[PDB]
């Protein structure tokens, strides 16, 4: 809450362990693998756009 | 002989034609389907589905009856069943629950 | 389901013909919970 | 017709699946403020 | 026997007047659509508007 | 879209109208303005709020 | 079902063993 400079502060970070945990939905291989076929084809590309 | 020809269903094709009971009994193979997650997915199963389909002026039922079972057994089956149904098509079937016990004694006495 | 669907054309109080297939199907022994729908 | 499209995958509301309006996949948000 | 050629489409929208459009996408109908196969030889199954 | 929607032929977005006549008095205010819808525009009075 | 399950590609049943 104060603009105080916390390098002269002396505050401190050490991380121990980093990961990441990847969430999969449990969806049938036969609907997912058409899926999967279907997002591999060319007209079928995902669009994403900055906000 | 023979007086509909006509598959409401799409998703499955003829196999055999109409075969005549001395009604007329159709076998219909089903056309290929969508993937399936394992091959073990089509045969598992032991129930079976009759429908029913709407009087065409006569009656039509689809029955679907799992792989494992014979289908000249199916057939024989089937066969003896419209037999049946033609033949009889009573009061056995009415004593087996609306007609009860006990007041079927003022009327027989009285 | 099932690979084969058996069709049959009868010429045709209480509905028999369901019940009398339901039964016909009930006696073969590897099948069993026949299911009626309309 | 529930050969010719997805429509066991939706959940059911009797026996009409609830599958969402065609012009509904799709989306854009965008603004500087 | 090869598949006949399908047309390129070109959209105007605003004062675009040529966009590049591709063909819009419709449900399946067998009324209106019909599975045939790009080369007679090898399936590969698809619609078209008869 | 950009056709039939919006005019280039340089009118002003807004219009302040002095007042052409004022008279006032121990109990009110009365002003009068001869404001004039362009020619080829349309007001719409949600606007025209006295300032 | 097709003909039973495949065998390893390249009296059977009943026994008989009593006596004791």
């Amino acid at each position: 809450t104060l603009g105080n400079d916390l390098r002269v502060d002396g505050a401190t970070v050490n991380i121990t362990s980093v990961n990441l945990y990847a969430s999969f939905f449990p969806m049938s291989h036969n609907t997912a693998s058409t899926l999967e076929a279907m997002l591999r084809n060319d007209t079928n590309d995902q669009s994403f756009n900055d906000y | 002989v023979v007086l509909d020809e006509s598959n409401p269903t799409p998703s499955y094709k003829p196999v055999t034609e109409q075969k005549v009971i001395l009604p007329t009994i159709q076998v219909l193979a089903s056309k290929k389907r969508r993937m399936a997650e394992n091959e073990d997915d089509r045969g598992a199963g032991s129930v079976a589905e009759v429908q029913m389909r709407e009087v065409k002026p006569i009656q039509t039922v689809d029955v679907s009856v799992p792989d494992h079972s014979t289908p000249m057994e199916v057939v024989q089956s089937l066969s003896r069943a419209a037999q049946v149904a033609q033949r009889l098509t009573v009061e056995a079937m009415d004593l087996s629950a609306p007609v009860d016990a006990k007041p079927l004694d003022l009327k027989p006495v009285d | 389901r099932g690979n084969l669907t058996y069709r049959l054309r009868i010429p045709v109080f209480l509905p028999l013909l369901a019940p009398i297939i339901a039964a016909a199907i009930g006696a073969i022994p590897g099948i069993a919970s026949v299911a009626i729908q309309a | 017709m529930d050969e010719y499209n997805y429509a066991a995958l939706a959940p059911r509301q009797g026996s009409r699946p609830m599958l969402s309006q065609w012009s509904g996949i799709g989306t854009h948000e965008m603004h500087g403020g | 026997e090869v598949m006949a050629p399908q047309p390129t489409l070109v959209a105007e929208q605003g004062a675009m007047k040529a966009v590049p459009v591709i063909k819009p996408a419709q449900p399946f109908t067998p009324a209106v659509h019909e599975t045939q196969r790009i080369v007679t030889n090898l399936p590969i199954t698809t619609a078209v508007t008869r | 879209p950009t056709h039939d929607v919006t005019t280039e032929r340089s009118q002003r977005l807004q219009l302040r109208f002095v007042p052409v006549d004022r008279e006032d008095t121990q109990y009110s205010y009365k002003t009068r303005f001869q404001l004039a819808v362009g020619d080829n525009r349309v007001l719409d009075m949600a606007s025209t709020y006295f300032d």
